[PDB]
């Protein structure tokens, strides 16, 4: 199925926004998480809820402003922002999943005009040649082991584009993507290889942890050809 | 029929305030709707030591979430849900 998200939004510093989500399927035995992009920024999950119980979880840095509810009758999901600073401008996206995001919406404009683990992607750029073996490096400050499963997943995102699930569960490749994208890595440190590099292939790349909240994203990895 | 496509846990466990379990599970491959051939085994992950309680796990579409309660063997135990080696498997331990 598919997200559908509510339209672009201009708020004023100190107001509130509410996002809605409405999911072409039954969203009580899924997770419901929103996830933030600054402009030229990476990732940030905000926060999930489990719409059977109500159960919230937020990150930290939002903890206090951020209110995520949903309805089963309808299938939406809400997310409200409280106390928008100017630094709150991003899109908005709703995504759905454990073991990686597979469904996402289409994202949200909010305009605003007038320990705790660690991701560490190597490297912060890279460029091969058309045709040849890239890879990318994720290792967490803690281990990632859930149910003796590795919970760490791979993501692949164009300009202006919502992000798309390549590989979950370490290894695991998502229907739709091509063979070539291989996921490997265990413990602390995880590895995503590019057979041979396509131009489609040009995108940033993104490792996600999600066995305990926060579901953190690494800073991500802009893949570039390589400039003869 | 039995289901070939693909898997993924939607949800953490949730151990009932009795002694059940329950698993929630979805469907990325082709073959909708069918059976899911989910199971539980061993310490070994080879002698099928447990209890399917949900009669026949129905795999109706892509975007199903296949609710199904089980109760397990006391210790380490791994749940099987797809078929093969690209199929889900999972460690739980029954204090």
């Amino acid at each position: 199925v598919q997200l559908v998200q509510s339209g672009a939004e201009v708020k004023k510093p100190g107001a509130s926004v509410k996002v809605s989500c409405k999911a072409g399927f039954n969203i009580k035995d899924v997770y419901m998480s929103w996830v933030r992009q600054a402009p030229e920024q990476g990732l940030e999950w905000m926060g999930r809820i489990d719409p059977e119980n109500g159960d919230t979880k937020y990150d930290p840095k939002l903890q206090g402003r951020v209110t995520m509810t949903a309805d089963t009758s309808t299938n939406t999901a809400y997310m409200e922002l409280r106390s928008l600073r100017s630094d709150d401008t991003a899109v908005y996206y709703c995504a759905r999943g454990w073991e990686g995001f597979a469904y996402w919406g289409q994202g949200t404009l909010v305009t605003v005009s007038s320990s705790d683990i660690v991701m560490t992607q190597s490297p912060a750029s890279l460029a091969v040649s058309l045709g040849q073996r890239a890879t990318i490096s994720c290792r967490a400050s803690e281990n990632v082991d859930k149910y003796g499963n590795s919970f760490m997943h791979w993501y692949q995102q164009k300009p202006g584009q919502p992000p798309k699930l390549l590989i979950y569960r370490a290894s695991e490749l998502q229907w739709g993507v091509p063979d070539r994208f291989s996921g490997s890595g265990s413990g602390t440190d995880f590895t995503l290889t590019i057979s041979s590099l396509q131009a489609e292939d040009v995108a940033v790349y993104y490792c996600q942890r999600s066995n305990e909240v926060p579901w953190t994203f690494g800073q991500g990895t802009k893949l570039e050809i390589k400039r003869t | 029929t039995m289901c070939s496509g693909k898997f993924s846990i939607d949800k953490e466990m949730a151990e009932t305030q009795h002694g059940t379990t329950v698993v929630k599970v979805k469907y990325e491959g082709a073959g909708a709707p069918c059976k899911v051939p989910i199971e539980i085994r061993d310490v070994n992950k080879e002698k099928v030591v447990g209890r399917i309680i949900s009669s026949t796990p129905l795999a109706e579409n892509t975007n199903s979430v296949t609710n199904i309660e089980l109760e397990p063997p006391f210790g380490d135990s791994y749940i099987v849900i797809g078929v093969g080696n690209s199929a889900l498997t999972l460690h739980w331990f029954r204090k």
